[PDB]
């Protein structure tokens, strides 16, 4: 399931869908962890951020 | 030019055998104790003793198998019986717990059920080193004939570093 989810999102491809680079479960916080990796975007805010969350509005 | 040789072409000491030596000195669990060879029961080519050893791990490990190194082992109890018929037939000569000196991750007590039996003030055992004592024991054991019957013995032999023959 770990490959057809590899499956599923390494063939989503759009431009409002960040692409799915890549998952793995690491043992490298204590704990074990299925950390997923996408594109950093620079200063990721909502609208609710944009504006009411975030100066300014 | 030179060539080799080998300690079977010497004379090696066995007394340390034949005694006991450890540093712990509470020795409880006094049962049918680790009895002390004499040189009546001497050790011999082709006899059979018997052996179990319980294993502690001390590593941490990664995912490894994904599409911080790979756990091991290290000793945590050894018992080494005469497995000879005789007055002691099964008595053990070996019951030894490792003196550890750093931390060790697992228990095991699934899989080793020690106390952790492994405190020097609170031994309850002979509380044994392998540094020159024990591993020499085994040693000459393997090196005079002593054949060493017991159940799953390769990959303990592995985890121990002796490489018993055929």
């Amino acid at each position: 399931k770990i490959s057809k989810i590899y499956q599923i999102w390494s063939k989503i491809n759009c431009t409002n869908l960040i692409k799915f680079r890549d998952i793995f479960q690491t043992t490298k916080f204590g704990n074990l962890s299925i950390c997923l990796v996408f594109d950093y975007y620079p200063n990721s805010l909502s609208l609710y951020d944009y504006h009411f969350v975030n100066f300014p509005k | 030019r030179k060539p080799f040789f080998s300690v079977d072409t010497y004379s090696i000491n066995y007394d340390i055998l034949f005694r006991d030596y450890f540093a712990n000195g509470i020795r409880d669990t006094a049962r049918r104790e680790y009895k002390l060879l004499t040189h009546d029961e001497a050790p011999k080519s082709g006899t059979l003793v018997a052996i179990d050893a319980e294993f502690v791990s001390l590593q941490s490990e990664l995912c490894e198998i994904d599409h911080i190194r790979p756990k091991r082992t290290a000793l945590a109890r050894i018992s080494i019986i005469r497995g000879e018929e005789g007055e002691l037939y099964g008595v053990p000569f070996v019951d030894d717990y490792v003196v550890n000196t750093n931390h060790i991750e697992d228990y095991l007590t699934r899989y080793s059920g020690i106390l952790p039996g492994d405190l020097d003030p609170e031994k309850s055992t002979k509380r044994l080193v392998r540094r020159n004592v024990v591993y020499r024991k085994v040693w000459l054991l393997m090196q005079l004939g002593c054949v060493f019957v017991g159940h799953g013995l390769n990959n303990d032999f592995k985890h121990i570093n002796i490489n018993v023959p055929r």
